[PDB]
């Protein structure tokens, strides 16, 4: 989400002669996602082919996916490069999957991509196979020792156990990623050595994806403090169940109660606190003092007295947070980055005009009626403090 | 209210990074060392790497390895025919015109298989593929004369 959202880097991927996915979570719409894909397309050299991801989690998302996997279906009906698509957090049904491989776009599909993290929904996959037997169908088996979304589940035992049903499909392309940054690490996975530990005998795979590696990259838009964060955090062998941060890594909880593995040394502030709040809801009202100034150290300011503020206070602290200085929104509107918080603008704006609309005693004709004209307010707003 | 959406100020952010989710592995993380190293350097690491284990004790300086310095390869033009799913015109990616010629060509011909320059697959559908200046590929095609 983070990491693969941006055009620029899963071309340079691509561009580096690799197989890349596009991530989903960082696109609200077909439009804007479509800017995506043409910024792709564009930076995309003659002949080279990327794909996509997309999540399970929420229903708006999958709704959102009807008009996405239409667009999708629309950009390849339009012979659009993307080659693959990759359906996470969760393994679609039957008839489900039936629709992505059989779609318009299919063999501009060519295979599909599924993310089991259960035993069970590797069993799914297997009949997502057999649905299908001459549709190719990658399987990645990740684990829970992986990076963002997260599960109890090992790596070595699920695919220990269900590694000979999955070699009984053709059509099923085994793919072993999590807890990987180098060849070396990762060799034995490739010669089937790595089940010699357990004593099974030897156990292939025909792929390797690396998620987390890839984080500290040049062409990856992490910014530069953040990317020495990553490097300084020190690694483990195979995860602990102790709650600490282990290794500069302590896993959290989602809005939605799942597990995500995020940097609590790179931040310790966000995450413990976090957990700290999590358990201590109640009490909360008696620990008011010691949690809302935990806000203020993650920066996740309150504002002062709510009564007491002034309305300067108000429309002076969304100024503060929402315009960067050192980004310079109206030098940031010029480019039409995406980082683009217009929306927040929009915000302000709704605020502000909440302010004339609470103070004036009379008609309201002269205030509302200037700064509501586009070329007007506009220019207006590029200039906060004015 | 903490949680939402805060996956976004690890890229292009002044602010403090350590108030900020960012999201490692565990035992990933122990693989991460060298910071801003491009994403051709890390992936080709791994592949370089790779082929060195694999070459120095199976294949021990293989044919393959040598092919590949000298410029030798797998699946020639009559290969590549088959082969690829995908056939480009221009910009736009389409499909295999041979997958829905070779199988459904009520007669089907392969001229001259063992050779490779003279190689010709033809068909009833009148479709025919041979090879013209080196490199370059030729599927001939015909409605009626
Ligand atoms: C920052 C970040 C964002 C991720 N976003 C997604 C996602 O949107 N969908 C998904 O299936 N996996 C996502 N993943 C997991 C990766 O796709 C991959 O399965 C995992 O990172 C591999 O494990 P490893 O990076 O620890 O080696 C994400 C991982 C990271 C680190």
């Amino acid at each position: 989400t983070p990491t693969t959202v941006d055009a620029k880097i899963v071309a340079a991927a691509a561009n580096a002669g690799h197989w890349a996915e596009l991530a989903g979570g960082g696109q609200v719409t077909e439009q804007i996602f479509n800017d995506r894909i043409a910024e792709l397309e564009t930076l995309l050299e003659p002949g080279r082919a990327i794909q996509f991801n997309t999540l399970f989690l929420d229903p708006y998302l999958w709704k959102l996916q009807v008009g996405g996997k239409r667009l999708v279906q629309r950009a390849r009906q339009s012979g659009a490069p993307i080659d693959g698509l990759v359906v996470s957090a969760g393994i679609p049904d039957l008839e489900e999957a039936v629709d992505i491989i059989d779609e318009l776009n299919e063999v501009g599909i060519s295979h599909v991509v599924f993310k089991p993290g259960t035993v069970e929904q590797i069993r799914s996959v297997i009949r997502i196979a057999a649905e299908v037997p001459t549709k190719p169908v990658i399987v990645h088996i990740e684990g829970g020792r992986a990076g963002g979304h997260h599960s109890w589940e090992d790596l070595d035992d699920l695919l220990l156990a269900t590694y000979s049903e999955l070699r009984s499909r053709s059509n099923i392309t085994i793919c072993v990623g999590g807890g990987i940054g180098t060849p070396e690490r990762s060799a034995e996975y490739l010669s089937g050595r790595w089940a010699e530990v357990h004593g099974y005998p030897l156990m292939p795979i025909d792929g390797i994806l690396v998620g987390t590696a890839a984080m500290a990259t040049l062409e990856a838009t992490t910014s530069p403090q953040v990317k020495q964060l990553l490097v300084e955090t020190k690694g483990t062998e195979a995860w602990v169940g102790a709650g600490k941060a282990a290794n500069g890594m302590a896993s959290g909880r989602s809005q939605l109660g799942a597990d995500i593995h995020e940097i609590d040394n790179a931040a310790s502030r966000c995450g413990r606190l976090l957990d700290e709040v999590a358990g201590d809801a109640d009490a909360v009202a008696e620990r008011r003092d010691e949690i809302i100034a935990a806000m203020a150290q993650t920066a996740k300011p309150y504002f002062g007295d709510v009564a007491e503020m002034t309305y300067l206070q108000w429309l002076r602290r969304y100024v503060e947070l929402a315009i960067g200085d050192g980004n310079s929104t109206a030098d940031t509107k010029r480019p039409d980055s995406p980082w683009l918080d217009i929306t927040w603008r929009d915000r302000f704006e709704q605020m502000l005009k909440r302010a004339e609309a609470r103070l004036h005693p009379q008609d309201f004709g002269p205030i509302e009626t200037l700064f509501d004209a586009d070329a007007d307010g506009e220019r207006l707003l590029e200039d906060p403090e004015a | 209210w903490w949680r939402s959406d805060s996956l976004w100020q690890a890229h292009d952010a002044r602010y403090e990074a350590d108030q900020v989710c960012v999201i490692p592995g565990t035992a990933a993380v122990a693989g991460i060392t060298r910071v801003d190293e491009p994403v051709g350097e890390l992936l080709d690491r791994f592949e370089q790497a790779a082929v060195d284990e694999v070459l120095g004790a199976g294949a021990e300086p293989v044919e393959v390895l040598s092919r590949r310095q000298a410029r030798r390869d797998a699946s020639g033009p009559l290969a590549v025919v088959l082969d690829a799913p995908d056939v480009l015109w221009a910009g736009r990616m389409s499909v295999n015109p041979v997958h829905r010629i070779a199988a459904p060509t009520e007669w089907q011909v392969r001229e001259g298989s063992d050779n490779r320059s003279a190689s010709h697959p033809s068909t009833g559908a009148r479709l025919e593929v041979a090879d013209d200046q080196h490199v370059v590929l030729s599927v001939p095609l015909s409605g009626t004369w």
